[PDB]
């Protein structure tokens, strides 16, 4: 069950762990319930270099959960602006939007993180 | 018990935004709901289900609307982190009669 448990160590925070399991062959596109990727939960919770393993590992940037959210949306809710910053480097969707049009700056907006705001403005 | 100890460290690192960002999601709205879906509910059960399983314990969190009565979607939101937080306190409990 590779999947579940990479899902699991990218929302907990374990790099160690995530780096075992990519390199014993998990699937970077492992879906959770809610249809969250590993990039999904580490760039919400913040988690740098798992961020950047899984981006070296072939996540797609710009996968949407069943929620209508990219990675770049709950970075940008969660406030991580390095997250965001190397998102962003990797091609991620400034003008990707949820089922109700909300997009990253919106997010970025409306829960108050005004230094991603100003960086998904200049992005778009 | 590391492996415990780790997932008390992201539940915490988790629950530090969620306690600040819940306040803000309307959950009468559609994007509100949806985020509060996303960004706290279903992280809540995965950090939930990783402290039980190393004690045997099998309890599935599901959020309580009914016992949120407000027609402010702020007020909902923040009523339903509570509980987050209780189940959390509940699941502690249970993992301090195991061990002891």
């Amino acid at each position: 069950d590779l999947g579940k448990k990479l899902l699991e160590a990218a929302l907990i925070g374990q790099d160690d762990e995530v780096r075992i399991l990519m390199a014993n062959g998990a699937d970077v596109n492992a879906m959770d319930n809610f249809g969250h990727t590993p990039l999904h939960l580490a760039a919400m919770m913040g988690h740098l270099e798992i961020v950047e393993v899984l981006l070296k590992t072939g996540a797609d940037v710009n996968a949407f959960d069943l929620t209508g959210f990219t990675p770049l949306h709950l970075a940008a809710y969660a406030g991580h602006l390095e997250i965001v910053e190397v998102l962003l480097k990797h091609g991620a969707d400034v003008n990707a939007q949820d089922q109700d049009g909300a997009t990253p700056f919106d997010l970025a907006a409306w829960f108050g993180n005004e230094d991603i705001a100003e960086v998904l403005q200049k992005a778009a | 018990i590391k492996a415990f100890e780790e997932t008390l460290k992201g539940f915490e690192t988790w629950l530090k935004v969620a306690m600040q960002k819940a306040t803000l999601i309307d959950y009468n709205s559609l994007t509100g709901q949806a985020l509060f879906q996303s960004a706290i509910y279903a992280p809540a059960l995965s950090f939930f289900s990783s402290m039980g399983a190393p004690f045997g314990i099998i309890e599935t969190f599901t959020l309580a609307p009914t016992k949120c009565p407000y027609l402010d979607g702020l007020k909902i939101s923040a009523c339903l982190m509570e509980q987050v937080i209780q189940n959390y306190r509940m699941i502690v409990a249970l993992i301090q009669n195991k061990l002891s």
